């Protein structure tokens, strides 16, 4: 917030 | 003359590259003929990021909770699946800027050109090796999810990566067009270690190759070793071992300088033991590993598209 | 994160690259609207190469000689004109996939993506910078003349270099696309020779703002400096004065971290007299100087196209 | 041969  | 990290010219993939939004989260998808491709996060909110049930994540949603734009045009969601960590969505218009394309899965120590985007508009275009371990060292911020890594061989566009992830070490993570992931990862946001990486030994000796070719000669020697000498030297530096396919893959660049594959490996045995001992090699204090040899033959030879 | 050299996407350079042949010449060429720019050396065989006259050549061409090709079409040349080093050949056809362009000039320090090509086909695509010696180190080949270097604003390509030569040290030189070469070069093969390079000290600067962004900040000290104090160290190592632009082109980069901009003035003070002691920074163990301010912010914040 |  790695979830891209 | 002049040797340097090139992408493939993008213009191929970026005619490909459109928004989708879900509730309050956007990224970039690639449109394909009358489906565009995307991570399936997507759907995610932060309330199932913890441990998401994608399945029952999908299940919930519908065609209109998909707002898919190409610049200004809207797309109309017409159906929607999930392969593997990719969302497919069925699309009322395909792209008449389709590339003709194939899905590869590349493997550890090969290298491909990244067209980083935001809000589906290309930012930027650069070179990544597939590590050893399965990561990217890329250059990617929060909404560059579904940019994608690609080759392109003859006429054909190659999609080999799909952007998902960076890691807690600052390193990226993504999954082949079939929604595969490279490496032992997964699409949460869960404590995720990465296997510990090598240095790509055959690109080395590619790049040490393309310095000879561009007059960098001070590190040849009179020497010559044997692949099991070198490897026992190189291991001990975390570099992975040469092998003969290695060696075959090579032989074009050993051809055009007339140094042999077995007679470099001498020169960078001695830079192993010895350091770069305070010199430079085409503008690097450091042995470079992201130049295959395949790489360095393309942009020696001035290969187009 | 993450931090790489980043090329701008080159889509729309792409569709304005043709080749241009002129007897057993073959280099490429810009089609924008119903103009062809390309080097006016494509116009010399044999021996011109030894002082050309150029205006004599011309006169003794016609609109007839020239073979311009735009992948299977052959165009028709209505018209030629020369405007200094440049060749404008005037076509029957406007580009339809002309985009919004201008031309600039470039300044010495500032850097531009350059998409090589050969044959009018895109090999592919790098960043480099105007050295301040008037030369940039690329990667061409023969027959890359003709490729051009931009950057992007918006929509709107800013074309900036035309590819003429490489000198006799490796390095290429070229001119701007109303013909007026970087640098005292002429396009004639003669013996002639760069003033001794220097650093870009903004750019490295620029590039520790970077590391720092990303997490390396091992080079960050208790201490500071001032510019005459650190301009003493510095330009006795052929760096470059820092202006009062190349600071108020810092501001958004001390003020994204911090750290004020003569404040890192003065770690960089200190990495040149003392040197890095084996550790890096950004994956470089040398000083890197080309990336500029406004690249870093490009890619830190993830600027569209 | 560097006229390219």
């Amino acid at each position: 917030f790695x979830l891209f | 003359s002049g040797f340097r990290k090139m992408a493939f010219p993008s213009g191929k993939v970026e005619g490909c590259m459109v928004q989708v939004t879900c509730g309050t989260t956007t990224l970039n998808g690639l449109w394909l003929d009358d489906v565009v491709y995307c991570p399936r996060h997507v759907i995610c909110t932060s309330e199932d990021m913890l441990n998401p049930n994608y399945e029952d994540l999908l299940i919930r949603k519908s065609n209109h909770n998909f707002l898919v734009q190409a610049g200004n045009v809207q797309l109309r969601v017409i159906g929607h699946s999930m392969q593997n960590c990719v969302l497919k969505l069925k699309v009322d218009t395909a792209n008449p800027k389709t590339p003709k394309y194939k899905f590869v899965r590349i493997q550890p120590g090969q290298t491909f050109s990244v067209l980083a985007c935001y809000n589906g508009s290309p930012s930027g275009v650069y070179q990544c090796a597939m590590r050893p371990n399965f990561t990217i060292k890329g250059s990617f911020l929060n909404g560059s999810c579904g940019s994608v890594g690609f080759n392109i061989d003859y006429d054909c566009v190659s999609f080999c990566y799909m952007h998902h992830m960076e890691l807690p070490t600052g390193v990226h993570a993504g999954t082949d067009l079939e929604g595969n992931f490279y490496g032992p990862f997964v699409d949460r946001q869960t404590a995720q270690a990465a296997g510990t990486d090598t240095t790509i030994t055959v690109n080395v000796l590619a790049w040490l190759y393309a310095a000879v070719i561009n007059g960098d000669r001070w590190f040849l020697n009179r020497f010559t070793t044997t692949l099991n000498d070198f490897n026992l030297v190189a291991m001990k530096y975390n570099y992975e071992p040469l092998t003969q396919d290695h060696v075959d893959i090579l032989g074009p660049l050993s051809a055009q300088t007339g140094i042999a594959v077995l007679d470099m490996c001498a020169s960078l045995k001695e830079l192993l033991q010895n350091g770069m001992n305070g010199r430079t090699i085409l503008g690097s204090a450091l042995l470079e590993d992201e130049f295959t040899p395949f790489d360095v033959v393309r942009q020696c030879s001035g290969v187009t598209f």
